[PDB]
RNA sequence: UGAGUAACGCUUGGGAGUGAGAAUCUCCCAAACCGAUUGACUAAGGUUUCCUGGACCAGGGUCGUCCUUCCAGGGUUAGUC
RNA sequence: GCGAAACAGUACCGUGAGGGAAAGGUGAAAAGAACCCAGAGAUGGGAGUGAAAUAGAUUCUGAAACCAUAUGCCUACAACG
C-alpha cells in the first residue's frame, strides 16, 4: 500500500488553463488593380 | 541483515536511494 | 533578421535603471506616477 | 472562394449520408474460439493449423 | 430496467464517436463486444471499457440475467471545450477548439423498454390534466 | 564573534563524499554578507580547531512550485566548504 | 465573563437532540461553538492512508467522535436546586473575594 | 457553417525488453545525411532550461510507458581564470 | 458598482513612457462517499452519510442558440422567401 498524501498541497491534476490575448495585427498594402 | 532491509528506497531528504549511508539511518527516520 | 530588440544587461540598466530615472525631473515626475499607480516592477531594475 | 450563403443543419447531414462505418467481416478461430477479422492470424498465432508466433 | 455507465471528458470527439456507437446500438452483448474489439478505430478502444463496465454494474450491481442484456442506446454528448491559440502567417492567430465528448452507454434487458418511457410521459401529462380538472372543480365548488 | 554566521549545516551526496578519506570537508550555509575570514574566526571561536582553507558558494534564488497556484522563488545561500588539517574529524552534533 | 465554560453541565433547548445533558469539552470562543461529550455523533467514513510511522496502522474504521454545536442552543443544567431547571445567569459580583460569579436568575444559585 | 475539409513546417529497416496498451520509450545491429560542420571551446543573451527518480491534469500539430513539460531531491569550490 | 468582492494595477502586451483583463455561491453540519464490482488509473455503477446525491468538490437556480436519442405523421418524376 503505502499510498497517502500528508502534505498540505498534493494534487495530480494540477490545475490550469491557457489564455489568449487575440494578438492579431494584421495589416495589407497596395494592389495592381487601381482603375484611374 | 537489518540494514540491508532498511536502505532499500525510503530515500532521505538530501540523498538518493542505492547509496544510502552505510552507519546512518536511524536519524531521520526514526 | 535582426529584429528590434537586442538585449543587454547593461544598455537596459543604464538607460531605464532607477539611477537614470532619478537624475532628472522628468524621470523624478515618472517614478511618482508609476507610485501613484502602484507598479510593483517600478523601474527595469526590479527584474526579480 | 466560400460560401456566400450558410448551409444549413440539414445539407449537412445529407452529406454526411455517406459516412457511414461499416461491419468488418469476423470469424471464429479453430483453437480457441475468440473472434478475429477474417483472413488474419488470430491473438494465438495460429491460423489453420499452422502455429505462426508464440502465443500472446 | 435500465443500467448505464459514464465517462466525462474522453478526448474523442463526438463527430468521431458517434461513428462508431452507431455501430453496436440494438447489438447483443457478446455481438458488440466482438464487433468493436477489431475496429481499427480511436474510438473503439474507449467504447470498450466503458462498454464493459456497463455490463459489469449490470449483472453485480442491478442484478440482470446477463443473456438478454443488448445495447439500448449509446451515444456521445458534447462535452466541454477547450482553446488554444494556434499561430497563422504573417502576424495573425486563429483559435483551436479541442472537442471532448460525455460518453454514456445504456442497456436493457426487456426489449420493450421504450413502451415504458413513453408510459412515463404519458402518466406526467395526465397528471397535470388532473391537477386542472380538480382545480375546476374547486373554482366552481365557491 | 557574534556567531550568527554559521547557519546550518548540510549533508548531501557531495559532502559525504568528501567527508571521507583523510582531509575532512565539512559544508555549512552562512550569512550571504558574511565574508572568508569571519567564518574562519566564527569555526574558531564556536569549534576550536583552525581551518586550512575555506571556499565559498553563492546559489542563486530561482523560480520554485511553478505553475502552483501560487509560484514563489527560492531563497538566497551562501555554502562554505571548511577542511580541517590531515587527521582531524569533529562532530557537528554534539558538544 | 462567559455564559459557558469548559467544564459546566449544559444541554440542548433546540434540535433534533432535546434534553441532551452532557459536559463541554472544549469551547472555541471565534467560532462560537462548544464541544460536549455523547451529543452530536458523527462518524466520518475514515479512509486509509500509510506515510508516516503511525499512518503505517493508523486503524480506523467508523470511529464516532463529537462535532460542534453552536452556543445558542445550549442552556447551563442546575444541580444545587432539588428540582433542576434549565434559566439564563446574571453577573454579580460579591465583595467576599470581589470577583465575577454566574447566578441564575429564576433562582439564588452559584455557577 | 465552411468541415472532419486545408494543414500537420527537410531523416529509414529490423531484433530483444519494459509496459494494461509501442511505427514514436530503452538497448543492439545496420541505414541515410553533416563533416570550414548538424563537429568542439567560449563572449553576449537566456536564468535552472543542468543531474537523478517518479508522473502522464495540461503543453508536444499524431502517439507516447517518453520529453527542454510537471513533481521531489540535488548541483556552480579561485592569491594565479 | 472603483480598472480591481479572489493574492488587481496582478496575469499579460511594449525597449520605454504607457496600456491593461477575466474570474463569487456544496450542504444546517464534510457527516467530502469507508466498503464491493469493472478498469492500468482517473472514473463510473452500487453501498453509506444526509431531508434532498439529478445538492458529490464539474459543487445555488440553469434560459436560448448548438449537438444527439426516441413514440406518431410525411418524404426518393421533384422547380420550393
Ligand atoms: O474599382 C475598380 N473598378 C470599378 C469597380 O466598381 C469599375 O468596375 C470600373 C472599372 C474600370 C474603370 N475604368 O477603366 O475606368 C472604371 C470603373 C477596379 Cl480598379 Cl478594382
Ligand atoms: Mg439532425
Ligand atoms: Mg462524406
Ligand atoms: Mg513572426
Ligand atoms: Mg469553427
Ligand atoms: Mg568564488
Ligand atoms: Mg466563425
Ligand atoms: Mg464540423
Ligand atoms: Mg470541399
Ligand atoms: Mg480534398
Ligand atoms: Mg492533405
Ligand atoms: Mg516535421
Ligand atoms: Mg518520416
Ligand atoms: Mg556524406
Ligand atoms: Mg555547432
Ligand atoms: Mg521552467
Ligand atoms: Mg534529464
Ligand atoms: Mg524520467
Ligand atoms: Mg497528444
Ligand atoms: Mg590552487
Ligand atoms: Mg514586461
Ligand atoms: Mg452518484
Ligand atoms: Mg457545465
Ligand atoms: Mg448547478
Ligand atoms: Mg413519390
Ligand atoms: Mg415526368
Ligand atoms: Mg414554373
Ligand atoms: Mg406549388
Ligand atoms: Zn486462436
Amino acid at each position: 500500500x503505502x499510498x497517502x498524501x500528508x502534505x498540505x498541497x498534493x494534487x495530480x491534476x494540477x490545475x490550469x488553463x491557457x489564455x489568449x490575448x487575440x494578438x492579431x495585427x494584421x495589416x495589407x498594402x497596395x494592389x495592381x488593380k487601381a482603375a484611374d | 541483515k537489518q540494514t540491508q532491509d532498511l536502505t532499500k528506497n525510503m530515500k532521505i531528504k538530501g540523498f538518493r536511494k542505492g547509496k544510502v549511508p552505510p552507519t546512518l539511518a536511524k536519524d531521520y527516520l526514526d | 533578421m535582426k529584429r528590434t530588440y537586442q538585449p543587454s544587461k547593461l544598455k537596459r540598466a543604464k538607460t531605464h535603471g532607477f539611477l537614470a530615472r532619478m537624475a532628472t525631473a522628468s524621470g523624478r515626475k515618472v517614478l511618482k506616477l508609476r507610485r501613484k499607480k502602484q507598479r510593483a516592477q517600478l523601474t527595469v531594475s526590479s527584474e526579480r | 472562394a466560400v460560401q456566400q450563403r450558410r448551409s444549413s443543419k440539414h445539407r449537412r447531414d445529407k452529406r454526411r449520408s455517406h459516412d457511414a462505418l461499416t461491419a468488418q467481416a469476423l470469424s471464429v478461430c479453430q483453437k480457441c474460439g475468440k473472434k478475429k477479422l477474417f483472413h488474419r492470424v488470430c491473438s494465438c498465432g495460429m491460423y489453420g493449423d499452422l502455429r505462426v508466433k508464440k502465443a500472446y | 430496467m435500465i443500467a448505464f455507465a459514464k465517462q466525462f471528458r474522453v478526448r474523442i470527439s463526438p463527430q468521431k464517436a458517434r461513428l462508431v456507437c452507431q455501430l453496436i446500438v440494438g447489438k447483443k452483448t457478446a455481438d458488440a463486444q466482438n464487433i468493436l474489439s477489431n475496429t481499427p478505430k480511436k474510438a473503439a478502444t474507449l467504447i470498450a471499457k466503458l462498454l464493459n463496465s456497463a455490463i459489469a454494474n449490470a449483472t453485480n450491481n442491478h442484478g440482470m440475467n446477463g443473456d438478454a442484456l443488448y445495447v439500448f442506446e449509446c451515444v456521445a454528448n458534447q462535452g466541454p471545450s477547450m482553446k488554444r491559440t494556434i499561430p497563422r502567417a504573417k502576424g495573425s492567430s486563429n483559435m483551436i477548439t479541442k472537442r471532448s465528448s460525455n460518453l454514456v452507454v445504456k442497456l436493457s434487458d426487456n426489449p420493450n423498454e421504450r413502451q415504458e418511457l413513453i408510459k412515463q410521459q404519458k402518466a406526467l401529462v395526465k397528471k397535470r390534466v388532473e391537477g386542472q380538472q380538480k382545480a375546476k372543480m374547486a373554482r366552481q365548488k365557491a | 564573534d557574534v556567531t550568527n554566521v554559521l547557519l546550518k549545516p548540510v549533508l548531501t551526496e557531495k559532502v559525504y563524499f568528501n567527508q571521507m578519506g583523510e582531509t575532512k570537508k565539512y559544508v555549512f550555509v552562512v550569512n550571504p554578507k558574511a565574508s572568508k575570514t569571519r567564518v574562519k574566526l566564527a569555526f574558531e571561536l564556536v569549534y576550536g580547531i583552525k581551518p586550512l582553507k575555506v571556499n565559498t558558494l553563492i546559489r542563486k534564488p530561482t523560480t520554485i512550485r511553478g505553475g502552483s497556484r501560487f509560484p514563489g522563488l527560492s531563497k538566497l545561500e551562501k555554502l562554505a566548504v571548511i577542511t580541517l588539517p590531515k587527521g582531524i574529524a569533529i562532530s557537528v552534533t554534539g558538544e | 465573563m462567559q455564559r459557558i465554560k469548559k467544564g459546566d453541565k449544559v444541554v440542548v433547548i433546540t434540535g433534533k437532540n432535546k434534553g441532551g445533558s452532557g459536559i463541554v469539552l472544549k469551547i472555541m470562543p471565534a467560532r462560537q461553538q462548544a464541544i460536549v461529550e455523547g451529543l452530536n455523533k458523527v462518524t466520518r467514513h475514515k479512509k486509509k492512508d500509510q506515510t508516516t510511522k503511525r499512518a503505517a496502522k493508523q486503524s480506523t474504521g467508523k470511529v464516532q467522535q463529537e462535532a460542534p454545536i453552536f452556543l445558542s442552543k445550549l442552556a447551563l443544567f442546575d444541580q444545587k436546586a432539588k428540582q433542576q431547571t434549565i434559566g439564563k445567569i446574571k453577573y454579580v459580583m460579591d465583595p467576599k473575594t470581589n470577583k465575577k460569579t454566574r447566578v441564575f436568575k429564576k433562582s439564588n444559585n452559584t455557577l
